[PDB]
């Protein structure tokens, strides 16, 4: 649903403290505002693209207290009282699952220095000029859009997206599906116990599932990764000569008087100039593969969360009853409900 | 008497739809709604 | 249904008359095409580390043999901020590929038919929709039926009324608390329980939560005065 | 007769098979004759 925000401000990345590089940096003009517009650009997009994948609603519904859903069990999947975060006993396994690097929460020194500096990549990170900012929505108010929609399904059925919440009893829902599919509402009545018995087993299964194998969230372990890589390769690249006698502007500075500095820095602020260029053009087209997924997770959110889709195969393999979203880091994970 | 606030952001109206094992609202009435959607 | 359609279009010509934020997705697409053409006019200014911007400047000043270095490094600038715009510019012509598709995919579902596609043609359930031009741009009027007044009813999924259990054809149970209805399930339309509004499937001992009410049947009626013309015809025939 | 609907002859549907179709006013109708008939045999004797 969304990927890492990221601002690089391109003085510090190419200059780094020289004020004898930032006056060359200028006569290369414009092109630090548009590294720092793209990037802000990325950024935005990013609060865009959860913002149309859960906030499908303008009212913050909540599960009754009596959990008499005609023998369905949805206790793992709907919000915990007891967690300090109100994730669902699924979604926390899936905040688990994927890990991550730099949440934006505040990094202030004693973390940054001593024993951490050697194995931490994202102090290193910050202290070159690259920054991560933190999601306008917490996991805390993801996870309550999440149950605003959970809890809407499961007591009102399509009807909270098309207008307000309309209550209905959930195997008088589960019916109104059954004849979506083509099924005669009776085959739901006559075999109920059965049919929650089958759906109650099934929940069971991906609760073991994502304990047990690490393959599951490839797909937003893939973009977490990506995110860290492209920054990695970008710290990497001030270590560069691009032809100049040291990687550091101190050393040239230090040995150089400006009639030469000014030759071996032009090389550096280049070469700079030409990698946050590429990181930046990597990130725009990345950013666009997210907002597919974004804009694509919307539609799923919209078809298959708010509704109850004819469309085969998009809702899941099956004929398609209804669907739970659950959060997870940077995405959305559907438990997609299918007659087969 | 103007200044610049900051909060927490509401994420809606909280509302506790009135769910039971036997309750159904049914619409005696509609709105024909017109909306606009715009795109490049 | 008209008077709230002709108010609702009526809503529009306000609206869009009214409020300067609405075709914010329309006018950032012409200040981003503006912005960058300006930035790219903008880098013509740059030095590059050559003694001018101004390649006349250049081949006032200095003969051939070093004013090529001058020129080389403005040639080298500005063929960078050249693969810069362009770069930038195929990108979001993606994003407005994207955008022509989803209007396009909008066009064929929403205004050439109806869609059974929950929000994808606005908010409500769709009835139609109308296609209007804009600059750079599509805007759809998408008209849709939203659900307003509620009540609440007792319901139940099943009726018994010979130990035959009964469901509704098309449509929901509902109870007033008093008596036993069935209604479409979007619009509160109630009518009396009978054997053309439902269909029976097996005894009430299997469906959880079924409910006594009696099932008319519209037949017995037509029996029943047939029955009563054939006794006044039999009993006159006592007498002849 | 409540199951399936009727349109034309049986001489145009390719693969088309015989099986008799009930109709639930049919027995209606018939427990109605057995009731006229026990009425009329009793109206033999008065
Ligand atoms: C909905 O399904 C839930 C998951 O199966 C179920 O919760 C589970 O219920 C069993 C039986 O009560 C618990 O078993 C444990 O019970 C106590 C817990 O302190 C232990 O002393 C026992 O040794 C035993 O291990 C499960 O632990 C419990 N799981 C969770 C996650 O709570 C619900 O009861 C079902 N809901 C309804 C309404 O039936
Ligand atoms: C269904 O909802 C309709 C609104 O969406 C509602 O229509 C409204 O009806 C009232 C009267 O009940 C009208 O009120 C006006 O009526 C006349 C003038 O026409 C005056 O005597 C009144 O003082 C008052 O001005 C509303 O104008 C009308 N609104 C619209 C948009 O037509 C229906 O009554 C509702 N129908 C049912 C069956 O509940
Ligand atoms: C539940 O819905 C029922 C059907 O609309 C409704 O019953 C109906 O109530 C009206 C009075 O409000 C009766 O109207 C008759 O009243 C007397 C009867 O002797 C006559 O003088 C009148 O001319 C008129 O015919 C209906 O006859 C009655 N229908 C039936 C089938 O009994 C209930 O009142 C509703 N209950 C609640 C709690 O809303
Ligand atoms: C729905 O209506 C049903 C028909 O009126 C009714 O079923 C009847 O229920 C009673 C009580 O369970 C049974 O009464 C008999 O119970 C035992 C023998 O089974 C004896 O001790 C009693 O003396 C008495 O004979 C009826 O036999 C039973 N009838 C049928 C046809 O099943 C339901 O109870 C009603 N339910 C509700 C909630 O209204
Ligand atoms: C399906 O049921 C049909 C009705 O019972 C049946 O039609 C009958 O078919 C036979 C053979 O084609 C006909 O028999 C007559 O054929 C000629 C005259 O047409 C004579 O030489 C024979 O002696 C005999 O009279 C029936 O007339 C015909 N009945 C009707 C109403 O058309 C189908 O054959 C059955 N098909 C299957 C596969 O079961
Ligand atoms: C639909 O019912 C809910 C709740 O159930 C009702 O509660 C009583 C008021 C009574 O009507 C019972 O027979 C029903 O079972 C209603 O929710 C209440 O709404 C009022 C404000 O209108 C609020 O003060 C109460 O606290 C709510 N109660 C609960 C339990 O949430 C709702 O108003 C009914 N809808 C309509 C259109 O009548
Ligand atoms: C509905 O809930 C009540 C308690 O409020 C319970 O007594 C009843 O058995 C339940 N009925 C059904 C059909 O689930
Ligand atoms: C009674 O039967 C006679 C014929 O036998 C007929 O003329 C008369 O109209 C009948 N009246 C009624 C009320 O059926
Ligand atoms: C079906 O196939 C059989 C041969 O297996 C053939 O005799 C028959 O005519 C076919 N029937 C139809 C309705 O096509
Ligand atoms: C026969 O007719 C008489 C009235 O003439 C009636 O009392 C009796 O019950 C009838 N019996 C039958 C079997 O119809």
């Amino acid at each position: 649903v969304s990927m890492t925000k990221t601002s690089v401000d391109c003085t510090m990345y190419i200059c780094g403290d020289s004020t004898e590089c930032s006056n060359l940096l200028l006569q290369y003009g414009s092109f630090c505002t548009q590294l720092n517009r793209a990037l802000t650009g990325i950024a935005v997009e990013q609060d865009k693209n959860t913002q149309e994948v859960f906030a499908q609603v303008k009212q913050i519904y909540k599960t009754p207290p009596i959990k008499d859903f005609g023998g369905f069990n949805f206790s793992q999947i709907l919000p915990d009282p007891s967690k300090p975060s109100k994730r669902s006993f699924i979604e926390d396994l899936l905040f688990n699952k994927v890990t991550l690097a730099d949440a934006g929460f505040i990094k202030q020194y004693g973390d940054c220095l001593g024993d951490i500096a050697a194995r931490d990549l994202i102090c290193a990170q910050k202290f070159n000029g690259l920054t991560v900012l933190p999601p306008l929505l917490t996991d805390e108010m993801i996870a309550q859009y999440t149950s605003a929609l959970l809890a809407g399904t499961i007591t009102s059925g399509w009807t909270f997206g098309a207008g307000a919440a309309l209550q209905i009893p959930f195997a008088m829902q589960m019916a109104y599906r059954f004849n979506g599919i083509g099924v005669t509402q009776n085959v739901l009545y006559e075999n109920q116990k059965l049919i929650a018995n089958q759906f109650n087993s099934a929940i069971g299964k991906i609760q073991d599932s994502l304990s047990s194998t690490a393959s599951a969230l490839g797909k937003l372990q893939d973009v977490v990764n990506q995110n860290a890589q492209a920054l990695n390769t970008l710290v990497k690249q001030l270590s560069s000569n691009f032809g100049a006698i040291s990687s550091v502007l101190n050393d040239i500075l230090s040995r150089l008087d400006k009639v030469e500095a000014e030759v071996q820095i032009d090389r550096l602020i280049t070469g700079r100039l030409q990698s946050l260029q590429t990181y930046v053009t990597q990130q725009l087209i990345r950013a666009a593969e997210i907002r597919a997924s974004a804009n694509l997770a919307a539609t799923k959110m919209s078809e298959c969360v708010l509704g109850q889709s004819k469309r085969v195969d998009f809702c899941g393999k099956g004929y398609h009853l209804m669907s739970f979203p659950q959060s997870a880091p940077h995405g959305v994970v559907f438990l997609h409900v299918t007659y087969v | 008497s103007q200044s610049i606030i900051a909060y927490t952001m509401s994420l809606g109206a909280e509302n506790s739809v009135a769910y039971s094992n036997n309750s159904i609202a049914i619409p005696t009435n509609f709105t024909i709604s017109v909306t606009t959607e715009i795109l490049p | 249904i008209a008077n709230q359609f002709n108010s609702a279009i009526g809503k529009i010509q306000d609206s869009l008359s009214s409020t300067a934020s609405a075709l914010g997705k329309l006018q950032d697409v012409v200040n981003q095409n503006a912005q960058a053409l300006n930035t790219l006019v903008k880098q013509l200014s740059s030095n590059f580390g050559a003694i001018s911007s101004v390649l006349n400047d250049i081949l006032s000043r200095l003969d051939k043999v070093e004013a090529e270095v001058q020129i080389d490094r403005l040639i080298t600038g500005r063929l960078q901020s050249l693969q810069t715009y362009v770069t930038q510019q195929l990108i979001r012509a993606a994003e407005i590929r994207a955008s022509a598709n989803l209007a396009a995919t909008k066009m064929s579902e929403c205004v050439l038919g109806q869609s059974k596609r929950v929000d994808f043609c606005g908010k409500g359930y769709h009835l139609m929709s109308f296609p209007q031009s804009a600059p750079h741009g599509v805007v759809f009027l998408h008209v849709t039926y939203v659900p307003a007044q509620e009540k609440n009813f007792t319901t139940a999924p099943a009726i018994c009324h010979d130990g035959k259990a009964h469901f509704p054809r098309e449509g929901v149970f509902v109870s007033n608390g008093t008596d036993w209805f069935v209604t479409q399930r979007n619009f509160y339309e109630p009518q009396i329980i009978t054997t053309d509004n439902t269909f029976v499937s097996g005894n009430c001992d299997v469906v959880i939560g079924i409910v006594n009410n009696t099932v008319y049947d519209p037949l017995q009626p037509e029996l029943d005065s047939f029955k009563e013309e054939l006794d006044k015809y039999f009993k006159n025939h006592t007498s002849p």
